């Protein structure tokens, strides 16, 4: 995989945008 | 995008434009899967019932571009799926191109996951949200002009993927399973939708197992842009990985 998917302005730096928990909760709810 | 907003800097570092070489016409989304492959929809590159038909050479990709940023590539060679169907209903919707020579990556430029089969199994649900990113119009038609369709960046919007039952009771065209759909529903209030010029960019999600982003879709096609009882149409891109592998394995040495 190396590093795939794993964004050099948001992940590698643990931080998250602005919208993906979004994404998160629809998996979860 | 229609309905969607500005993406934030470095937000969608795979995100990848296509481009007719000259004259300068942008003609598709695309993704980057790696430092050479680029993942685009089938119907970008060959498509009789609009006389389009292109080689590698009549073709450019850039990369990193939000709104020295940004990065031009030519291409080797282009692979479209043998068994897409563009006759009836775009089924295996899928292509890749090859650049004529790596890309080193950055800030801005960066590949996106191909999914697994246990992540597309997890994730690949009804009412799971996935993110479309695009340069494509911001609604199907225009009021005052031309260019208040057209974004000056990035746009991204959010959309569920929809039942299958929903999915095919809103068309008349014969959906396969190589095809999900996407979109709200009239009575979930929210909008949204891939427009004109966003077809082939990428439909991502975001792993609660390991924290990286998959590609689990392409933009195919719609019927017109944001309407009520229809949704957006997407290529599977699981479902078809073992040609994206047999593909990048015979030609990728
Ligand atoms: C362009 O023409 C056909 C149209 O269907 C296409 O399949 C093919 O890739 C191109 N032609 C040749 C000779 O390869
Ligand atoms: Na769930
Ligand atoms: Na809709």
């Amino acid at each position: 995989e190396a590093d795939c998917g794993l964004r050099p302005l948001f992940e590698k730096k643990s931080l998250e945008d602005k919208t993906e928990r979004e994404l998160l909760e629809s998996y979860i709810d | 995008i229609v309905e969607g907003s500005d993406a934030e800097i470095g937000m969608s570092p795979w995100q990848v434009m296509l481009f007719r070489k000259s004259p300068q016409e942008l003609l598709c989304g695309a993704s980057l899967i790696s430092d050479r492959w680029v993942l685009t929809a089938a119907h970008c590159l060959l498509y009789p019932p609009w006389d389009k038909n292109f080689t590698e050479n009549d073709l450019l990709v850039r990369i990193g571009k939000h709104s020295n940023i940004e990065k031009i590539s030519m291409l080797e060679k282009i692979y479209i799926h043998p068994r897409y169907n563009w006759r009836e209903n775009l089924d295996r919707d899928i292509a890749l191109m090859k650049l004529k020579k790596p890309v080193a990556f950055s800030d801005y430029i960066h590949p996106v996951c191909l999914p697994d089969r246990e992540t597309a199994a997890s994730l690949l649900q009804a009412g799971y949200k996935g993110r479309v990113t695009g340069w494509g119009n911001l609604r199907e038609t225009w009021t005052t002009n031309i260019n208040e369709i057209q974004p000056s960046v990035l746009q991204v919007v959010n959309l569920p993927i929809v039942e299958r039952p929903v999915c095919k009771d809103s068309t008349r065209i014969r959906i396969t399973d190589n095809m999900f759909c996407a979109g709200y529903k009239p009575d979930e209030g929210k909008r949204g939708d891939a427009c004109e010029g966003d077809s082939g960019g990428p439909f991502v999600m975001k792993s609660p197992f390991n924290n990286r982003w998959y590609q689990m879709g392409i933009v195919s096609w719609g019927e017109g842009c944001d309407r009520d009882g229809k949704y957006g149409f997407y290529t599977h891109v699981f479902r078809l990985k073992k040609w994206i592998q047999k593909v990048i394995d015979q030609f990728g040495e």
